[PDB]
């Protein structure tokens, strides 16, 4: 693995409006990139 | 001064300037170094006026990355001269002199024409790039083409001046040709016959 | 004044033709009439071309 | 008032209406035409006699060549520093196309301070042989712009004890920019400048002093004319 | 990817014109000028913005 | 003071039209062109230079001619017989002439040699009516009738053929 | 069309400093100055400069057709002496706060009677009005930065036939 | 670590002649560079009333004469003043006035010109030694000072405004002239003569 | 805001030391290298708000074409104020007003 961290902040308001789940986004990224990227996602109760 | 690269397309958003009597577009960093400002910090000082404006800085990053290959004044002048649409096979020294001619003159002629007076041209290039980026960042509306304060009206004066300039240049060329033809006889031409 | 969105500041002619138009309303109404004239004089050629193509 | 007599009379009237700096009452009488504010202090405006023979140039650093911007250079030369106030410049030109300026300074603070004190206290005819060694620091590219008129620019120096202000002419302006030496020319570069320069302080020769006095005779002939 | 282009430059050994072909390889950052008649080969380094005029000028400078 | 009414605004507008007129821009532009623009157009390229290194004894001869002042005249008519006389716009209109005036240029010729010219006529410029170089700028009101010119005519146009 | 050399001389005389004495980091608040489209210098107190230039133009020292524009939003101060700019005359309202005549037309009945007579009381025509500072010309670009009243009745704060004037209640006060 | 390029150690034993200074700055080697306006001039020469009166020039051009008068009356000058005790003293017509706000003003006679100061860094004054080809520093130019007229009502400003306003009023380059004959007569007569000598030359060449 | 080389003036690019596992900024035309203080190498904002209130000048109160209101200043509590809408002019820009007093020039809203 590489030390280079790539993170991005999702707008909570529009994420809720689109009725999406953080797990769903992570699953989509994993499916499109297989196991080439290790992905962690914050819980829905996080501030951001 | 064209800004290449669409929104999320064309990789970097490079900026290529178009100069008179030059066949191909040239990146802005190269022309800046050609005018005689080689360090990147000085170029950024010339272009921007607020270091906190990270958006214009990240817009400028691809231009610096592209122009990093050239790192000296003389090599930049040679690159400008190579595409200067002049005769093919011109030597490097003559290429540099041709670039200096095409850079001092014919490049923003309304600013100045004399030697050692190119700092103002660099500052005006900075102003133009600043305006281009400022409109690209949607911070300002694009200049209105129909704004009547940006129009001019040509009355009898300017129109007659243009026509008379053309006709007088034609008369001067005719006098020149007649002089060349008549010197062969080595005669004291009246100069009242050369004119038509 | 700058940033004025009132009805009279963006082309609402409050008066009638009998009552008469103020200079600002006069200019705005002239702008609208010019647009009408231009639209007619431009669409006529496009319509003529369309009808010729249809007939052919 | 185009009459030459009128112009001369205006000249003597202007000469006569000079306010005495010691006169506090007359100084307070003067009021700014627009600010309507009283005057506090005054200084006579005089030219400088001992410095007209020399040639003065305004030297400036352009862009990144700023000494304040160059943090390691400022740290080495001291964070007003006497080393800057005693620096030497050596213009060397290999050819018309290639030109640069060489900068030298005194790294030691004690030597620079002693040299500055000796230089600024030259009012007698005894100068100690201060063999001060100057070390090269940096080189810059140079451009020069000349003044068409003699006194286009003038620098003003003050003297509170005498209530005067001495001004000196400025001949031209010299601009310096940071120059990156081409790796292919360092061989000739090492043969151009020097690592050290030694300055020896000696009293000026009689002939050179007479030449300088003859040059100054244009300005002040009462105290310097040859007999 | 090597790129082969026909150029209208003049060979300085054979003096035949329109017999110069420029071969530049961006992968290895090299550019080759070959005379279709003289069979002479000129090699020079190239950059990302290099063009056949650049290699031609380099050849001219090398020749003199 | 006292308030300003609409009638005072119309007094000011009357003053404006009394000074300027309705075609003042045409006449002003033409006067500017004739007074200064022609001379500057000539001086834009003030030198024609020919040189010759004669070896036929190296004698480098430079032949250079310079353009000097511009001399203008009132419009004039030159008949076929040869006589020339002042021309007025009515005669030009009736006879299908052109209301134009000659332009004279001073040319100075120099013969530079190192071993190592008067008012020439260059053309005729048409004259805008009622401008500074028109014959009707003077003549007052009475003489304008004798020349068969309408006093209500405002000028601002040329007469070509 | 007018020569721009007097404008440059006045600007240099009144404190404008040229470009070679300019550093973007230092003068982070100075105002640029354009003359006929070329950037000629910078200034740090544009208000007094524009006031001086406008007063000079009104006094006749500068040609009345010279366009003087100040763009406060963009920190620019443009000047035009170009040929071919369409202008038109306007009355001048005394807008100096320090003046007792604030918010009133400069032209008075004395000027009207002088115009009617045709001479001053120790030829008085339109040009005299323009050079006496009561009327000035503005072009399409200077109009962006001015506030015009439609009628002299607009300068101060139930019929079925007469027309209705704009209320203009968005602004508490007008200058 | 950018290693020092120069390590030869070669040293020059050059000794410079230095002259004593008539004055010495106290507390700070600071000087102010001041741009000279067109309406202000410096006359370093001592004032000589008789040559000045005998060398006053009168010109037809009113604008040039007024500008010369203004610059002459505003020129900074100095002269030797004989003291009442028999000594000689340097007397000047120019002074510097500092107001309560701290601003400085240059005064010549009754005229007052304000000073606008802008701080400048890395700007120094040097002394040129041409015979040795080296530059010796003198002091630091901390501030750049501009000279501005105090007010509109100042006589200098009014004279400048008058001169510049009437300077651009005079513009008439083309000079009128009266044509007495056909402007094309010279061309046709010279063409006739040229054709005549062409015929004569052709006959001579055929006979030669 | 990005830094530049202190002796070459060129732009310093981020770099990682394999043996030290530290972030460094290194010039490309010179061997100069300086330690990185912050880990935020790069940041891109999909939705941004800069340019909305940054368009402020000290002499905005000298514009005669700007409307004058009577909103109360939080700082000076003056009776005279000048207001304008957002300088940023994207197609989806809000119409909120920014009020500037003539003494303190503080920008605030009625929200
Ligand atoms: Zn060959
Ligand atoms: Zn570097
Ligand atoms: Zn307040």
């Amino acid at each position: 693995q590489s030390p280079w961290l790539l993170r991005l902040e999702l707008d909570r308001a529009r994420m809720l409006d689109k009725q999406l789940t953080m797990n769903q986004v992570a699953d989509k990224i994993s499916e499109v990139f297989s196991d080439d990227l290790f992905v962690m996602w914050s819980e829905d109760n996080a501030d951001k | 001064i064209k800004l290449y690269g669409r929104e999320d397309k064309g990789t970097g958003r490079t900026i290529k300037a178009t100069l008179p009597y030059v066949k191909q577009d040239i990146p802005i960093v190269i022309v800046f170094r050609a005018l005689g400002v080689v360090p990147d910090g000085e170029i950024l000082q010339h272009i921007c006026y607020d270091e906190n404006d990270w958006q214009m800085l990240e817009m400028l990053k691809p231009c610096i990355e592209e122009g990093f290959v050239i790192q000296d004044k003389e090599v930049a002048l040679d690159f400008i001269g190579r595409r200067g649409s002049a005769a093919l096979g011109i030597r490097r020294e003559k290429r540099i002199q041709y670039a200096k001619d095409i850079l001092q003159k014919e490049l923003l002629p309304h600013i100045t024409q004399e030697e050692g007076f190119e700092t103002r041209k660099t500052f005006f290039l900075g102003y133009m790039v600043n305006r281009l980026l400022l409109c690209a960042l949607e911070r300002k509306d694009q200049d209105d083409r129909d704004h009547f304060g940006k129009k001019r009206l040509d009355l009898a004066g300017p129109l007659l001046a243009n026509l008379f300039r053309i006709l007088f240049r034609k008369l001067t060329r005719e006098i020149y040709r007649y002089m060349q033809r008549c010197i062969e006889t080595d005669r004291d031409f009246n100069l009242n016959l050369a004119v038509k | 004044t700058k940033d004025d969105f009132s009805p009279e500041s963006k082309g609402f002619v409050e008066n009638s033709y009998l009552r008469g138009l103020t200079p600002q309303e006069f200019f705005f109404h002239a702008m609208a009439g010019r647009e009408g004239l231009i639209d007619t004089a431009v669409k006529t050629a496009e319509t003529g071309y369309i009808q010729r193509r249809l007939v052919k | 008032d185009t009459n030459p007599r009128s112009q001369l009379h205006s000249v003597e009237r202007t000469f006569d209406e000079v306010i005495d700096p010691r006169n506090k009452n007359r100084l307070q009488s003067l009021i700014h035409p627009r600010k309507k504010i009283k005057a506090v202090k005054a200084w006579h405006f005089f030219p400088d006699t001992s410095t007209f023979d020399q040639v003065f140039h305004s030297l400036k650093f352009v862009g990144s060549a700023s000494l304040s911007k160059d943090r390691p250079l400022n740290e080495q030369l001291g964070q007003v520093n006497a080393s800057i106030l005693t620096s030497l410049f050596k213009p060397i030109e290999i050819n018309p196309h290639n030109k640069w300026i060489s900068l030298y300074a005194v790294t030691d603070k004690l030597s620079a301070e002693s040299f500055r004190k000796s230089f600024n206290s030259i009012k007698d005819d005894n100068i100690v042989n201060r063999h001060v060694i100057y070390d090269h620091i940096k080189d810059f590219d140079q451009m020069f712009r000349g003044h068409k008129k003699l006194f286009e620019d003038f620098a003003i120096s003050f003297d509170d004890i005498s209530d005067r202000a001495f001004f000196v002419p400025i001949v031209g302006r010299l601009e310096l920019k940071k120059k990156r030496i081409v790796p292919g020319l360092v061989d000739m570069v090492n043969r151009t400048n020097y690592a050290h320069i030694r300055m020896d302080l000696r009293n000026p020769s009689t002939q050179e002093t007479a030449i300088r006095d003859s040059r100054r005779e244009q300005y002040d002939p009462v105290n310097y004319s040859s007999i | 990817i090597k790129q082969k282009l026909e150029t209208q430059f003049t060979c300085l050994f054979c003096n035949h014109d329109n017999s110069v072909v420029c071969t530049l390889d961006k992968k290895n950052s090299i550019g080759l000028l070959e005379c279709k008649k003289c069979n002479l080969s000129f090699q020079a380094p190239i950059n990302s913005l290099s063009q056949p005029i650049d290699i031609y000028s380099d050849w001219i400078d090398a020749c003199e | 003071d006292d308030t300003i009414t609409t009638e005072d605004c119309w007094t000011v507008i009357s003053a404006f039209f009394e000074e300027k007129g309705l075609v003042s821009q045409q006449l002003d532009s033409f006067d500017e062109f004739m007074e200064t623009s022609i001379q500057d157009l000539v001086w834009e390229e003030p030198r024609l230079i020919l040189d010759q290194p004669a070896q036929h004894d190296n004698i480098n001869k430079r032949y250079e001619i310079r353009f000097g002042k511009i001399y203008l005249s009132r419009p004039t008519m030159t008949e076929a017989d040869g006589t020339t006389h002042a021309m007025f716009p009515q005669e030009a209109r009736l006879r299908n002439l052109t209301y134009s005036s000659p332009v004279y240029l001073d040319m100075e010729k120099s013969m530079f040699t190192s071993i190592d010219g008067n008012k020439v006529h260059i053309g005729k410029v048409p004259i805008m009516l009622r401008s500074k170089f028109c014959s009707l700028r003077t003549l007052d009101e009475v003489d304008l009738y004798k020349m068969k010119e309408c006093p209500y005519d405002m000028g601002g146009y040329f007469v070509i053929n | 069309g007018s020569p721009s050399e007097p404008i440059i001389n006045f600007l240099e005389e009144w404190g404008m400093e040229p470009l070679e004495d300019y550093d973007p980091a230092q003068h982070t608040k100075s105002t640029r100055i354009f003359v006929n489209g070329v950037w000629t210098g910078i200034h740090r107190d544009p208000s007094m400069l524009v006031s001086t230039m406008r007063d000079l133009r009104r006094s006749g020292a500068i040609s009345p057709e010279v366009s003087i524009i100040r763009d406060i939003r963009e920190r620019e101060f443009k000047i035009f002496t170009d040929v071919g700019r369409v202008y038109r005359p306007l009355f001048i309202v005394e807008d100096d706060e320090s003046k007792d005549n604030k918010g009133e037309l400069r032209i008075t009945k004395e000027h009207i009677r002088k115009i009617q007579q045709g001479y001053d009381d120790d030829v008085y025509g339109w040009s005299s009005l323009v050079t006496s500072g009561v009327i000035e010309y503005v072009d399409g670009e200077e109009e962006e930065t001015i506030m015009i009243a439609m009628t002299p009745e607009d300068l101060q704060t139930n019929d079925t036939a007469k027309r209705i004037k704009p209320e203009m209640s968005t602004s508490s006060h007008h200058t | 670590h950018t290693k020092s390029v120069y390590d030869n150690g070669e040293t020059l034993d050059i000794s410079l002649p230095i002259h004593p200074k008539s004055h010495i700055p106290q507390g700070k080697q600071d000087r102010w560079v001041v741009k000279l306006p067109d309406f202000l001039d410096i006359n370093a020469e001592p004032f000589d009333p008789r040559p000045f009166e005998m060398n006053v020039k009168t010109h037809e051009d009113k604008n040039q004469e007024l500008l010369d008068k203004l610059i002459a009356v505003n020129t900074v000058r100095w002269r030797y003043a004989k003291s009442e005790t028999g000594g000689i003293f340097k007397e000047t017509n120019s002074q510097i006035i500092q107001w309560e706000d701290g601003t400085y003003s240059l005064r010549v006679g009754s005229e007052i010109f304000d000073m606008f100061t802008t701080n400048t860094d890395d700007n120094y004054l040097v002394s040129e030694h041409n015979e040795e080809g080296i530059l010796m520093t003198e002091s630091t130019l901390s501030k750049s000072v501009k000279l501005v007229p105090a007010s509109f009502q100042s006589t200098t400003h009014q004279k400048l405004a008058k001169a510049l306003s009437a300077k651009q009023k005079k513009e008439s380059y083309a000079r009128s002239v009266v044509t007495k004959e056909d402007p094309e007569e010279r061309q046709r007569r010279l063409e006739s003569q040229e054709n005549e000598r062409y015929r004569l030359e052709r006959r001579r060449k055929q006979a030669e | 805001s990005f830094r530049f080389c202190l002796e070459c003036n060129n732009m310093l690019y981020p770099k990682e030391d394999k043996e030290n596992q530290r972030l460094l900024y290194s010039c490309r035309n010179c061997d100069y290298t300086e330690l990185a203080e912050d880990p935020k190498v790069y940041r891109h904002e999909l939705i941004t708000n800069i340019g909305e209130t940054a368009g402020i000048v000290d002499d905005i109160g000298q514009d005669p074409t700007l409307p004058r209101s009577d909103k109360e200043c939080p700082e000076c509590h003056s009776r005279d104020c000048v207001f304008f809408q957002s300088q940023q002019r994207r197609k989806d820009t809000n119409m909120t007003l920014f009020y500037v007093c003539l003494n303190c020039k503080k920008t605030f809203r009625d929200e």
